């Protein structure tokens, strides 16, 4: 009755289908996190389904927690030694007097106490309802508070996130990041991921060797029924098929059990694996080995990976990486045709068949010039995000310059003019005026009316650098926003003073607590 | 910088009620409030601009309320500006109110203390007894810079385009009737934007309207309404603002109303005190045109 | 202060170029009661905003030039915050809905309508900068707002191109063409500026070069004259080099690179320069136009190459107009030009 | 008055209490008002499966004038946005007057106090082609009829509402030696719960299970009616003010409830299409 | 308002009797004055053809000033017309009973038993919102009538076009609206040469609003001049923005002498003057098509070239690039 993937579970760390390097890295990181004052506070494990994240975490906990757990002096709840190596959060718990969004908080505020004599590894695999915006914000805030907390002691925190796609559903119309992919990036934020006290280790699909070994072990364990049903002599091939069909150990074991239990002969199938972004780009550019008909491959990709192929990110990636075919040494006519096709697809208002046309054109063009003697380049993510960030910084700087101009010279200009001519001419003029002001001041000191206009240039307010930086071609935002706010406040104060016409201060007069 | 205030609910109940009303009103509008402790009076400000749109509340309490009032600072007029969470002070004030209701003569002592255990951030050490159990509260607060305090200013209302309306005392024979008049519109579900109108020549009359493609609500007042020493003055305001005004009217006696046509609404409350007469504490509420004509 | 603004004329009579437009503005201001909605279209840098301000001054006195700034918050359908710096005066109002991108329609529905309903008896004047950048929905919403409340407000709009303006708006507005200043007028203005600034000059020909390097835009003319004067220690010589905007030089260098290397790797290298130019918030359309007309100035290319270049430029300009992302079309134009040149 | 229909009264509390029984029928629906010399009738229909009809008698109104001799009655329709709260209302007496002048004019309600004057106007709407009188009980064939106290029924309905009832079962049975059984069986997240009324006369007075004929009473046959609790809970407010409740089930499965408090409320609700086998088995087990 | 409103706003038709060139539909709208049988209406036509004025005058005639405010619900693009609005507000208004008319309006006005909903600029509504209006337009037709006004009939979904009687507002030219402009000029005491009004109508290209605005501008210029001289065609052309014939001749000469450098230089100089590409394209089309000095094949090619360039311009493209490409392409031919 018991399913094999549960019946044949690892009993020790040596039976986990995990590569040696990844296992060693996880061991080292987790051991470091268990130290009295550990630099790392959270272990973020991300990977596909059935890659043995929770399994390896539990197996390592079973060995590590007993080593560091401080001995008790009869303070255990029950006579038992409190076999609670791992404490996990349950997302479907509904207590009476508690709002739903506050559930995880109530867990975390308890988890902090599982240290020293009550040491326990905090595992977060069943996440709260992060699809709810408010719940996700609360979860992120709680994680940040844990990272920025100020307690001398905290228990190790492990978050295992199974990265998977969210199929396009009718009941959902929003198009946020989490609505497309359920991964660490969409669940967490930049601040948490980039925190110095958080360590992220990415898991990989289980390789064919480990899958074959474990499937062979499972088959050897069940020998009576396999021999009786006359499936032993042909077991190997089946295992091989599984080994080359899926990287999910649980799915592989389920498929093996389903095949073995069947009295007749049913075709062997496993769960489908989504094609990654770079894998999809490679399929579109260089083709697929498993298929020779391009039409069939493209139809399968569109039917199984419509969500990934519909976004403009895939089109931008194709535009960015189409030149890596032969390191760029291929006919320019093919590149022109590809780019023209992508441009014309851009005008089709994101219809699915526009994407079909673009991908099929790229595939046909690359197949036409395909040859055995080809050397490829490196695939890179398109840099549209960097351009957007630079544009945002430019907008902030232009707003700051406009505020300065308005509040110091009674001049209002369009942002278009700032982008076109002012953003280069004005900083240069201010810089040269400041240089001449320094020269004149030094000359006068050594020894204003002649160059009173130059004397009116203030170095602390007037912008003397090109907006957005120099154009380096052919030879973060919070700080700029705060600087703009400070300059705006200073300008307002100066304007008010003209109209009518400080922590050091607090430190100089400490409060007096006289009773 | 030294801050020390002593309050006794039993003595001068009227000013204690004034403080209760100010705290409740500020806590029922937003999350944080500005407290300016001056050598002469205490100002409590609830404004959107902190450290149509929502209205603003300004409460002035004379220094004579506090039995002990020690305010020392290095700034002009010994002004100390603070930003405090309304909920914490409101909870402390409920605790003190129930302690007094139980029956006691204890005094509430408020001091400003520095917190090295935790824009400097300090604490208010509100302490009072309860017959004995010592009640202490360290309410977090943020010290506000002189320039930032100067930024916040009282709104100014034109006095040539504005006409004042005197309301009957709550303790008078018409007080209950006028309170019911005010609350008439606080029992309709979908109503969110009421339309106040004032007509000159009962010397003056005040009406409340709600116009909709399906509904037409209209409430008249027939009692004697006086005008404080041309007949078309209308303003549309949210129901929350009217409810706040309703709650305010139930506490004070010399309540005054003003409608700046299609501009705003002003709700003034004063508390007379005998002695020349002592400084008159005030509560002024400004409401912006929710929709407008 | 910048010489562009500190010399800004503050009256219609002060204008010294395009006397016909000045006379037309005088005629319009002669009877400021039945002034229809105005739409001033003309090349950038001509002085359209200056002329609008001069007309407003001539009509409503000198309070218009006393500008004030305020912050007006906007809430969209999705409860999204929007901030538009409202430039207002006691006699007029100014707005640039283009800064709100595709949300400009809300400004048309929540700002213009509310103020139009309010009654001032005279009317208020509202200026919309960069009218051609308005989305079609905003232009459609403007129609009945203008027609119904013409008693209270009269609308003034400014643009560099009437092509993106829907037919109803052009029907509802009085069109005013603003010709750009000629070389001689720019030279005279620069001569006055240099004379008043006590700056030294050798020959008037330099000014002509300053007129040529700008070729109509007076703002850049004055900016670069100031830059040259300050760089040369307030001594403008005949051999003093002309300072151009950095992106212009970058585009010319990119054009030279395209001409020299017609290869895939050349396209890849040019992609980075295109990204940098876009990251400097330079519009895609102006990038395309400047690249096209820098390529058309190459002497090596023949008539057929130039004709193909202009054809591709027009096609990809249409694609940019109808497209969402701009990189595709710029890269396609460059690739097709390189293919034809090879 | 100079109007086709004009009524005035001082017992505003009774009218407000009676009108408060129309809240549970939603806020996006409409209310039909029938004006006649006999009095006022308020009709609501929901989902074409439940209907409520409240009658206000002439004697309740202090003064009544119906000058529309052309037609013996007038039909009008009003949207229930928040009309329930409007007619809700200190020491001084308040006079409530209703005015209506033919079709095309607003229904006007005016409250007169010592110093406060209220007037509210409601616009009328085209009478829905749907006939609210299509749902009625056939008197010829009544499966059973029961008389119950309002307080007990209100308590039972409140109990079902608390447990989040999803489906309701009305079970009626009459046996020998004066044995009467009336029960409500709720299917909810709790499973199956049962609330049975007592045989005491003070609570449960008098019962028949006719089996369909309204003439002969048989003993041993049980009548079971399956309802959606959404419709069944719309009579709880009407039952709160009830002084007596008359239940009637016909062979067709329509439930009729008469609520007597001189204001009478008649409610008709339909029965669900079919009964699942598990529900019937649980009913049998619970009643054994 | 006599001297404080724009001429277009001051001369808006008040009654159907003064609508100039829409008899084909104005007669139908008039004969239903006493019919109580007004159907759902879909007015479609180019800008400034007299669509809003017609419906406003019709409402005034049928209901009158007092009853108009209660029997008319007007929505336009400036108002938010989402699907929720169509479902709730429009449906509620349509289902409402017509307000009882007084004695005076009944005595003096027909007071039909139905109200009117005017969805001006309906072409800006989404397809789903239009769909939500289908059965509402039919269920409550006994007490409500719908009016949809648009410039692009294709933007209206087929079911609504089927549910509504369609009226096409024809373009107004010198042969359809000369009388109205002449009346306006006479009442404004505007002096002009013979044929000036015809030229203004032709420039308007089927938009009496543009003609009236141009006439107002010409009158203002003449008054400022104060010379007591009739306005000539040159002034109206200059204020309209039409490129002078001399510039067109020079452009044609440059195009004929095929030279990319000279053509591009002249195009840059011309476009540095602020002229609109649409006007010059229209003038070039007129000059080329009406000329008999060119072969049939050249006209066949140039027609498609001009059509493509005009379509590009309507999309909001750079006028300079498009004009240069057009001139070069014609030069090649
Ligand atoms: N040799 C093995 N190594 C690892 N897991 C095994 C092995 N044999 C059986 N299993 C089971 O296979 C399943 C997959 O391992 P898991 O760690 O649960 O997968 P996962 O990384 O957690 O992915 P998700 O998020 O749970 S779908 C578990 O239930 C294991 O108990
Ligand atoms: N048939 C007409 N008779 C008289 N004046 C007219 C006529 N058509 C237009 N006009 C004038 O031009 C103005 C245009 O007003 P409208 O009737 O709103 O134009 P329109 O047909 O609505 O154009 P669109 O489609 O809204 S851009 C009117 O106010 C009149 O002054
Ligand atoms: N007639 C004129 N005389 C002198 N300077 C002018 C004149 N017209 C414009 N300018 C100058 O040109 C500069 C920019 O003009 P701008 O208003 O930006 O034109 P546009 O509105 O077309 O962009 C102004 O700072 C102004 O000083
Ligand atoms: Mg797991
Ligand atoms: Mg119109």
């Amino acid at each position: 009755g018991e399913q094999w993937y549960e019946k044949f579970k690892p009993n020790c760390l040596e039976q986990v289908a995990i590569h040696k390097r990844k296992l060693k890295d996880v061991q080292e990181a987790l051991d470091a996190m268990f130290l009295p004052n550990a630099k790392h506070r959270i272990l973020l494990l991300s990977g596909p389904s059935g890659c043995s994240k929770s399994t390896v975490i539990k197996e390592l906990s079973k060995i590590l927690v007993p080593k560091y757990r401080q001995n008790s002096n009869g303070t255990s709840f029950r006579s038992t030694p409190n076999e609670h190596k791992v404490t996990e959060f349950r997302g479907d718990c509904i207590v009476n007097d508690l709002p739903q969004m506050e559930s995880f908080s109530e867990f975390l505020k308890g988890a902090r106490y599982l240290v020293m004599s009550n040491l326990s590894l905090i595992l977060i695999e069943d996440l709260p309802n992060v699809f709810h915006i408010d719940t996700r914000r609360r979860f992120q805030q709680l994680i940040l508070q844990w990272l920025y907390s100020s307690e001398p002691l905290l228990p190790p925190l492990v978050i295992c996130i199974t990265e998977c796609e969210i199929p396009e559903n009718d009941n959902n119309y929003r198009k946020f990041g989490i609505d497309y992919t359920f991964s660490a990036e969409t669940i967490m934020n930049k601040e948490i991921l980039m925190h110095p006290r958080l360590k992220r280790i990415k898991f990989n699909p289980i390789n064919s060797t480990l899958l074959k070994k474990h499937l062979k072990f499972i088959c050897v364990q069940n020998m009576k029924m396999l021999k009786e049903k006359n499936k032993w002599n042909k077991r190997q091939e089946v295992i091989d098929y599984i080994a080359q069909e899926t990287g999910d150990i649980r799915s592989a074991i389920t498929t093996l059990q389903f095949w073995a239990t069947s009295s007749g002969s049913l075709p062997i199938s496993t769960r489908e694996s989504t094609i990654s972004y770079f894998h999809a780009i490679g399929k579109v550019i260089h083709g697929s080995h498993s298929t020779n008909n391009d039409n069939e491959m493209i139809n399968n990709l569109f039917e199984n990976s419509n969500n990934l192929l519909s976004k403009e990110d895939f089109k931008l990636g194709i535009l960015e990486n189409y030149n890596t075919f032969n390191k760029g040494e291929f006919s320019i006519s093919d590149a022109s045709s590809i780019v023209d096709c992508l441009s014309e697809c851009d005008n089709m208002n994101g219809l699915p068949e526009s994407n079909e046309y673009g991908l099929r054109e790229v595939r046909k063009t690359f197949r036409n010039i395909s040859k055995q003697g080809h050397n490829h380049g490196t695939v890179y993510f398109p840099r549209e995000w960097k351009v957007r960030k630079l544009q945002n910084s430019f907008k902030v700087q232009a707003e700051d310059w406009l505020n300065v101009s308005l509040y110091k010279y009674n001049a209002v200009h369009s942002f278009r003019n700032i982008t076109l001519e002012f953003g280069y001419y004005a900083p240069l003029i201010r810089k040269c005026q400041s240089y001449k002001k320094k020269y004149i001041l030094y000359y006068l000191k050594n020894l204003m009316d002649k160059f009173s206009d130059i004397m009116k240039v203030e170095n602390g307010i007037d912008v003397v650098d090109r907006i957005g930086g120099p154009i380096e071609a052919l030879s973060h935002l919070e700080d700029q926003k705060k600087e703009r706010d400070r300059r705006l406040r200073m300008l307002i104060d100066q304007y008010e003073r003209n109209v009518m016409m400080e922590e050091t201060s607090f430190n100089d007069d400490p409060i007096v607590d006289s009773d | 910088m030294k801050l020390k205030l002593i309050v006794n609910g039993c003595e001068a109940p009227d000013d204690y009620k004034l403080l209760r009303t100010t705290i409740n009103t500020v806590a029922s509008l937003r999350k944080t409030a500005i407290l300016r402790f001056n050598s002469e009076r205490l100002t409590i400000i609830s404004t959107p601009k902190s450290s149509g749109d929502t209205g603003q509340l300004w409460c002035t309490i004379p220094h004579d309320v506090f039995r002990l009032y020690t305010v020392i600072s290095a700034r002009e007029l010994n002004t100390i500006t603070m930003e405090c969470n309304c909920d914490s002070l409101l909870s402390v004030f409920k605790r003190y109110d129930r302690v007094m209701n139980q029956g006691s003569s204890s005094n509430m002592t408020i001091k400003l203390q520095s917190m090295p255990e935790w824009n400097p951030i300090c604490a208010l050490g509100i302490t009072f007894e309860e017959i004995v159990i010592m009640h202490s509260f360290k309410v977090p607060v943020k010290l506000l810079f002189r320039a930032q305090d100067t930024r916040i200013q009282e709104p100014m209302i034109n006095y040539i385009q504005l006409m004042m309306y005197k309301l009957p005392p709550i303790s008078g024979e018409f007080g209950s009737a006028f309170h019911g008049f005010i609350r008439r519109v606080e029992r309709y579900s979908n109503v969110n934007h009421i339309h106040l109108m004032g007509v000159k020549k009962d010397d003056v009359e005040l009406k409340i309207i709600v116009n909709e493609l399906d509904w037409h609500l209209e409430i008249c007042w027939n009692g004697p309404l006086d005008s404080v020493i041309s007949s078309t003055h209308e303003v549309i305001i949210r129901c929350k603002d009217w409810k706040v005004c309703s709650k305010l009217y139930a506490a004070f006696e010399e309540v005054v109303l003003a409608i700046s046509h299609d501009e705003s609404c002003v709700f003034h409350c004063s508390l007379d005190r005998g002695s020349k007469p002592r400084e008159r504490g005030q509560i002024i509420y400004y409401i912006a045109r929710s929709k407008g004509l | 202060s910048l010489w562009v603004d500190k010399y800004r004329p503050k009256s219609l009579n002060a204008l010294s170029h395009n006397e016909e437009l000045t006379n037309f503005l005088k005629s319009l201001s002669d009877q400021p009661r039945d002034l229809p909605h105005l739409l001033l279209y003309g090349p950038n840098g001509t002085g359209k905003k200056t002329r609008c301000m001069a007309l407003l001054e001539s009509i409503f006195g000198p309070g218009v030039y006393r500008l004030k700034i305020d912050v007006r918050q906007f809430v969209t359908a999705s409860n999204r915050k929007l901030e538009l710096n409202v430039v207002s005066s006691p006699y007029h109002l100014e707005i640039t809905p283009s800064d709100m991108g595709n949300n400009d329609r809300i400004v048309i529905q929540e700002l213009l309508k509310e103020v139009a309903q309010m009654e001032q008896h005279r009317y208020k004047c509202v200026i919309i900068n960069e009218a051609n950048s308005l989305t079609k929905d905003a232009q459609a919403a403007l129609r009945r707002t203008m027609e119904k409340y013409s008693k209270n407000i009269r609308l003034i709009m400014v643009c560099d191109s009437m092509s993106p303006i829907i037919a109803p708006i052009k029907s509802r507005c009085l069109l005013i063409r603003c010709p750009a200043p000629s070389d001689s007028e720019i030279s005279t203005i620069l001569s006055d500026v240099v004379t008043n600034e006590r700056i030294q000059l050798e020959t008037k020909d330099i000014l002509k070069r300053i007129a040529q390097a700008s070729n109509g835009n007076l703002r850049v003319s004055l900016l670069m004259l100031e830059s040259m004067a300050l760089n040369n220690e307030l001594a403008l010589k005949s051999s003093s080099p002309i300072i151009k905007p950095d992106w212009i030089i970058v585009i010319h260098k990119l054009t030279r690179k395209i001409v020299k290397e017609r290869s895939v790797n050349s396209l890849i290298e040019c992609r980075a320069v295109l990204y940098d130019l876009l990251a400097h918030c330079i519009p895609a359309n102006i990038i395309l136009k400047e690249l096209t007309f820098s390529l058309l100035d190459v002497e090596t290319l023949n008539t057929t190459n130039k004709s193909s270049i202009i054809e591709y430029s027009s096609v990809f300009d249409e694609r940019l107009s109808l497209g969402n992302k701009a990189i595709f079309h710029l890269e396609g134009f460059i690739a097709k030009v390189m293919c034809c040149l090879d | 008055l100079a109007n086709k229909f004009s009524a005035s009264t001082v017992h505003l509390e009774h009218i407000t209490t009676a009108l408060s029984c129309l809240t549970p029928f939603g806020s996006k629906d409409d209310v039909l008002i029938f004006i006649d010399a006999d009095g006022l009738s308020f009709v609501r229909e929901n989902n074409h499966v439940i209907k409520i009809q409240l009658l206000l008698s002439r004697e309740l109104f202090m003064s009544y004038s119906y000058r529309n001799e052309t037609e013996d009655h007038m039909k009008l329709c009003v949207k229930i946005n928040h009309i329930l709260d409007s007619v809700s209302v200190s020491d001084d007496i308040v006079e409530c007057t209703l005015s209506y002048d033919g079709h095309g004019s607003p229904f006007v309600l005016i409250f007169e106090d010592s110093f406060i004057s209220e007037r509210v106007e409601y616009s009328t709407y085209l009478i829905k082609d749907f006939d609210t009188n299509g749902l009625e009980l056939d008197r010829e064939r009544i499966s059973f009829e029961a008389i119950i106290k309002g307080e007990a029924l209100h308590s039972a309905l409140k109990d079902l509402k608390e447990i989040g009832c999803k489906e309701c079962y009305v079970y009626a049975k009459t046996e020998a030696n004066d044995e009467n059984v009336f029960a409500l069986i709720s299917k909810s997240q709790l499973g199956f719960s049962k609330i049975k009324l007592p045989s005491n006369r003070s609570i449960l007075e008098k019962l028949q299970v006719f089996d369909g004929d309204s003439t002969t009473v048989i003993d041993g046959f049980a009548v079971i009616g399956f309802f959606d609790f959404t419709s069944f809970d719309k009579i709880r407010k009407s039952t709160k003010i009830a002084s007596k409740v008359l239940f009637r089930m016909d062979v067709h499965g329509v439930l009729s409830v008469n609520i007597l408090s001189g204001i009478v409320i008649e409610v008709c609700m339909l029965e669900k299409e079919s009964i699942d086998e598990a529900a019937q088995t649980e009913i049998e087990l619970l009643m054994e | 308002s006599l001297a404080q409103q724009p001429w277009v706003e001051k001369y808006r038709p008040k009654n159907l009797d003064e609508v100039t060139a829409q008899d084909h539909a104005v007669t139908v709208l008039k004969k239903t004055l006493k019919s109580a049988n007004l159907p759902h209406m879909l007015f479609y036509g180019p800008p400034g053809t007299g669509k809003t004025s017609t419906i406003l005058a019709l409402t005034k005639e049928l209901y009158g000033p007092d009853l108009m405010k209660s029997r008319i619900l007007e929505l336009n693009a400036s108002d938010e017309r989402g699907i929720s609005i169509v479902r709730e507000k429009v449906k509620n208004f349509a289902r409402l009973t017509v307000s009882k008319p007084s004695k005076h309006d009944l005595e003096n006005y027909p007071c039909p038993p139905y109200k009117i909903i005017i969805l001006d600029e309906a072409d800006s509504m989404t397809a789903d919102a239009q769909s939500a209006l289908r059965r509402t337009m039919e269920t409550y037709s006994g007490v409500t009538r719908f009016c949809l006004i648009c410039n692009y009939v294709t933007r209206i979904i087929d079911p609504l076009a089927s549910r509504c009687s369609k009226f096409r507002f024809k373009a107004l030219d010198a042969s359809n609206a000369i009388d109205r402009l002449r009346f306006i000029s006479e009442q404004e005491n505007v002096k002009c040469d013979d044929g000036v009004l015809e030229r203004i109508l032709d420039i308007s290209a089927g938009d009496l609003r543009r003609g009236i605005t141009l006439l107002q501008s010409a009158s203002k210029g003449a008054q400022y001049l104060g010379d007591g001289k009739n306005i000539t065609s040159t002034q109206v052309e200059e204020l309209a923005g039409v490129v002078p014939h001399d510039i067109l001749i020079e452009i044609v000469e440059k195009v004929k002498s095929g030279d990319f450098d000279e053509i591009k230089k002249y195009v840059n100089t011309f476009m540095k003057s602020g002229w609109s590409a649409a006007s010059v394209v229209n003038q070039l089309h007129e000059y080329y098509i009406t000329n008999d000095n060119f072969d049939t094949n050249f006209k066949n090619q140039i027609s498609w070239l001009l059509f493509t360039t005009d379509s590009r311009l309507n999309n909001g493209t750079n006028e300079h690039i498009q004009l240069l490409n057009l001139l070069v392409k014609i030069s090649q031919l």
